[PDB]
């Protein structure tokens, strides 16, 4: 089945810089996009942003604009989130997504901001 | 970019059903048969449930189903049941000439 | 509807797929599939990135051309629905 994996927890000092990878398997990474996504501790879902792995061209959410950086690694499968200057409310559950309607999801992973 | 408002909960009896409402205007909701529902079980990754409006994929259970009136797009949850217990996020297309939103997201609780 | 994709990737090599040919479109049935394809234009010369099938995307619906629309990107890209619609594409300005 079509299945999103992500890396594990990590925690971070503030100021520091995040990269946090999403492992495509079931389906061909580059015949759709990877959105991110994410969750504070009780809040709501936020978009962050989405890459067109063919392209490599990105969109961003304009809270993160300046901050976040999309990549992908095409030979591997594999899209990535950097996130820089990291602030204390940044600590949430971050998430990869397939393509434009969110169709799976990746486990999230764990950002801790201390 | 512009806001979905979703309410912060619905409660409901097992058996009945449930209306979530996500509202937006005319450029967006009312525009576009792009808006989607996402179920988030405590402690899980949001799963879709309704897409393109009135969209089910297969393996989500018929009791779902969404709509659209004016610039309010609605999921509505059928013989409600335990496992509906849950918070429900509507959203939009996110990608190329789209940019993503999602609603605050409705808390539903099943009183048993 | 799009079962089938001219296909091309550039980057065949690392990826270890095929240069070209068609691409039969792996559907989930539940789902709308397109065709897509992407190039680099620096300054007039055309250098082709990929070709290939696309999976249900909003932007890509009832377009029969293959047409970019994103101004002045590293790389053009473009998603059309039909049999082989990626044969041709454009970019608009």
């Amino acid at each position: 089945q079509v299945q999103l994996v992500q890396s594990g927890a990590e925690v971070k000092k503030p100021g520091a810089s995040v990269k946090v990878s999403c492992k495509a398997s079931g389906y061909t990474f580059t015949s759709s996009y990877i959105n991110w996504v994410r969750q504070a501790p009780g809040q709501g879902l936020e978009w962050m942003g989405t890459i067109n792995p063919v392209s490599g061209s990105t969109s961003y959410a304009q809270k993160f604009q300046g901050r976040v950086t999309m990549t992908r690694d095409t030979s591997i499968s594999t899209a990535y989130m950097e996130l820089s200057r990291l602030r204390s409310d940044d600590t949430a559950v971050y998430y990869c997504a397939r393509g434009g309607w969110f169709d799976y999801w990746g486990q999230g992973t764990l950002v801790t901001v201390s | 970019q512009s806001a979905l408002t979703q309410p912060a909960s619905v409660s409901g009896s097992p058996g009945q059903s449930i209306t979530i409402s996500c509202t937006g205007t005319s450029s967006d909701v009312g525009s576009y048969n792009y808006v989607n529902w996402y179920q988030q079980h405590p402690g899980k990754a949001p799963k879709l449930m309704i897409y393109g409006v009135s969209k089910r994929p297969s393996g989500v259970s018929n009791r779902f189903s969404g709509s659209k009136s004016g610039n309010t797009a609605s999921l509505t949850i059928s013989g409600l049941q335990a496992e509906d217990e849950a918070d429900y996020y509507c959203g939009t297309f996110a990608g190329g000439s789209y940019y993503g939103v999602f609603g605050g997201g409705t808390k539903l609780t099943v009183l048993w | 509807e799009t079962r089938e994709c001219i296909y091309y990737n550039a980057n065949w090599e690392l990826e270890r797929t095929n240069q070209s040919g068609l691409e039969r479109c792996e559907g989930e049935q539940d789902k709308r599939l397109h065709c897509y394809a992407s190039w680099r234009n620096s300054s007039g010369t055309i250098e082709l990135v990929k070709k290939g099938c696309w999976l249900d995307d909003f932007n890509c619906y009832d377009r029969q051309e293959c047409v970019a629309t994103e101004e002045n990107p590293q790389v053009y890209f473009c998603c059309c629905e039909g049999n082989f619609c990626n044969e041709r594409f454009t970019h608009l300005p």
